[PDB]
């Protein structure tokens, strides 16, 4: 398994940004991420290689850490805050369109790897629940008319 | 440049420091900032010894605003008796639920967080400084990044800032969905590229920290009272709120409120105030049976009339406020903390890791009604025994809020156990 260039290139960026090379692990899992849908397994001994620690390290790193996931390719992720503030105030309205639309539940990929529901822990936007994010974008959830308008940006 | 969609949350204040720029939901780029005087206080700071900027800290009663009120100018104190080199951390993983307080800072007045990191950097001697941003705030992380080239740009950032030959770089580092990686021991293991596993205190890090030199580790929203403390003086900025609970502070104000958002208020302001005065009341005009103070504490609607400070009766924590009312159920309400204790442990800790799980496992039997004499009697001895070993706060208070509505709230809970 080899990087693209592309990829590579800014996996080389993050490694040389901060004084010490193994420092970049979560920029480079990121950009991982970002650039697959997902991370990899086979990703993870060039990885290592780069941030010249051992494989074992970054495959306790990637286990660990919530946001990263090994299992399943989505182009989208739509992160659903399942905490009490957005509980509180509608998350279960949010899953019932979610599932009206795109006709799947949390954990579960649409038949064409586009959209992942990801049911995550508070958001730190409560004020505005129930909250959603689409990959980077985060959005108050109002209704099923309002959440299909935002869904069909993302193509 | 353009940044991922962002809510727009509501921002309130009464004294126009914290929220001055930051009460408009928009980026505000270093010339609005400079527009205001921006950058003037580090200009006084770099003019003034760093002795002499803790000295002011102290002496204005600055307390950390990431929820254990730690006094900030003894913390710094602290780290400069140790030898060099010495590093400063932001803290901006704020992921307790309930609280968005830091974030507004980040997203919209970017600079005054930067101007207060370059100002606690001088006065510890730190010439390397980090941003630690969770993972699930990437408009945050990409207007941060955008704000520290700006700085660099005008000079505030780089070596011998302004001919003082005071050298300083900032570091933007991500977290990937751990809320353990908010506790400052383990926001330094994440920071050396490894899991989120908090160290045994102490050492603390102003001993014991970033490759194990002194480190001081402040949240956001502290680091953002420094140009403040510095601009008007330790005398003027004590003027501001009650004189042993100085300075503005922000309280996100969530749940079933009509006006839901941050808002800068004195810490003399009253939990009820909060709620009435400022956040317009209760939806529906319905009575609060509770507040939850994030994941930490619950108040009673007995328990509104208390002061908004780190008084031992002071409301304290992070100021976050998650109003309830009189049809909220208290026990689903208990489950949903409990599943976030559930999710959010190290398991480094034996009753820690066992006790997070079984909290939230029989607490789901119990709200399901499929709970057993013996579950309802295992749920009460986990609920008092997460503690024991623990080696961080997460350990120390995962049973905390929960016990509190058992005591508060006995009616709702034996309904339940009928
Ligand atoms: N803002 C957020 O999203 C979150 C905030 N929290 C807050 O975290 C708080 C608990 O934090 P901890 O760090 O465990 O509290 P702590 O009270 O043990 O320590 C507070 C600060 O003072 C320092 N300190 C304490 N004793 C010291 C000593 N003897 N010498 C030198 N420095 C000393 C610590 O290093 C730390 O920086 C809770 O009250 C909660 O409100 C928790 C989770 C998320
Ligand atoms: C489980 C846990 C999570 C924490 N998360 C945060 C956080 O997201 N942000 C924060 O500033 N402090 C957090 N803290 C508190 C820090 O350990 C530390 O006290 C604080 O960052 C020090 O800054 P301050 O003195 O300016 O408040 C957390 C503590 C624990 C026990
Ligand atoms: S108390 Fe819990 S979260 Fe803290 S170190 Fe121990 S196991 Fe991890
Ligand atoms: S509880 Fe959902 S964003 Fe905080
Ligand atoms: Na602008
Ligand atoms: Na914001």
């Amino acid at each position: 398994f080899e990087f693209p260039e592309e990829l590579k290139t800014k996996l080389q960026e993050h490694i040389n940004y901060f004084p010490k090379k193994r420092q970049a692990i979560l920029l480079c899992l990121h950009e991982i991420q970002n650039y697959y849908g997902y991370i990899p397994p086979e990703s993870l001994k060039p990885l290592a290689d780069m941030l010249e620690l051992p494989l074992n390290h970054v495959e306790g790193v990637v286990a660990f850490y919530d946001m990263f996931d090994r299992e399943d390719k989505a182009k989208y992720r739509i992160r659903v805050c399942v905490s009490i503030v957005c509980h509180l105030m509608g998350t279960n309205k949010l899953l019932k369109a979610l599932e009206n639309i795109l006709g799947i539940k949390p954990g579960e990929v649409t038949p064409d790897g586009k959209f992942k529901i990801v049911p995550v822990q508070c958001l730190g936007a409560c004020s505005e629940a129930p909250v959603f994010m689409v990959n980077d974008d985060e959005y108050k959830f109002e209704s099923e008319v309002q959440l299909n308008e935002i869904l069909s940006r993302y193509t | 440049r353009s940044y991922p969609a962002i809510p727009r949350i509501y921002a309130e204040t009464t004294l126009n420091m914290l929220l001055k720029r930051a009460k408009k939901p928009r980026v505000h780029s270093i010339d609005e900032y400079l527009k205001d005087g921006g950058y003037q206080a580090l200009e006084k700071a770099l003019n003034m010894s760093p002795e002499e900027i803790i000295d002011w800290v102290d002496k204005s009663t600055l307390r950390g605003r990431g929820g254990a009120g730690f006094p900030t100018g003894k913390k710094w104190k602290f780290a400069v008796q140790n030898p060099g080199p010495r590093y400063f951390i932001c803290n901006a993983d704020e992921s307790e639920p309930g609280t968005f307080k830091d974030r507004i800072i980040i997203e919209r007045d970017p600079h005054l967080l930067i101007e207060g990191i370059i100002i606690s950097s001088y006065a510890i001697g730190a010439n390397e400084a980090y941003i630690y941003i969770r993972g699930e705030y990437p408009a945050g992380y990409y207007i941060l990044r955008d704000a520290i080239e700006e700085a660099k740009k005008k000079g505030f950032l780089g070596k011998n800032i302004l001919g003082s030959g005071f050298d300083l770089e900032i570091y933007v580092a991500r977290g990937a969905g751990a809320y353990i990686c908010g506790e400052e021991t383990a926001l330094i293991e994440s920071l050396e590229g490894k899991r989120g596993h908090p160290r045994l205190k102490p050492p603390y890090p102003v001993q014991k920290g970033l490759w194990g030199k002194p480190t001081v580790v402040n949240n956001v929203e502290t680091i953002a009272n420094v140009p403040f403390i510095i601009s008007m003086g330790w005398e003027e900025y004590r003027y501001i709120g009650p004189s042993d609970y100085a300075g503005p502070k922000l309280f996100p104000v969530s749940g079933k409120v009509k006006k839901p958002g941050v808002y800068e208020l004195p810490m003399n302001t009253t939990l009820r105030e909060v709620i009435f005065k400022y956040a317009g009341g209760t939806l529906g005009n319905k009575k609060v049976k509770a507040v939850f103070s994030g994941a930490l504490d619950c108040f009673s609607s007995e328990e509104l009339d208390i002061p908004m400070d780190y008084s031992p009766l002071g409301f304290g924590g992070t100021g976050t406020v998650i109003v309830l009312t009189e049809e909220d159920d208290i026990v689903e309400a208990a489950l949903k903390i409990a599943e976030f204790y559930e999710h959010e442990t190290c398991g480094q800790c034996t009753p820690c890791r066992v006790g997070c799980y079984e909290q939230a496992n029989l607490l789901e039997k119990i709200y399901k009604g499929e709970a057993t004499e013996q579950d309802w009697e295992g749920f009460d001895f986990v609920n008092r025994n997460i503690q024991p070993t623990s080696i961080c706060g997460l350990g120390a208070v995962a049973g905390r809020l929960i016990r509190q509505t058992l005591e508060k709230f006995p009616e709702e809970w034996e309904k339940y156990r009928k």
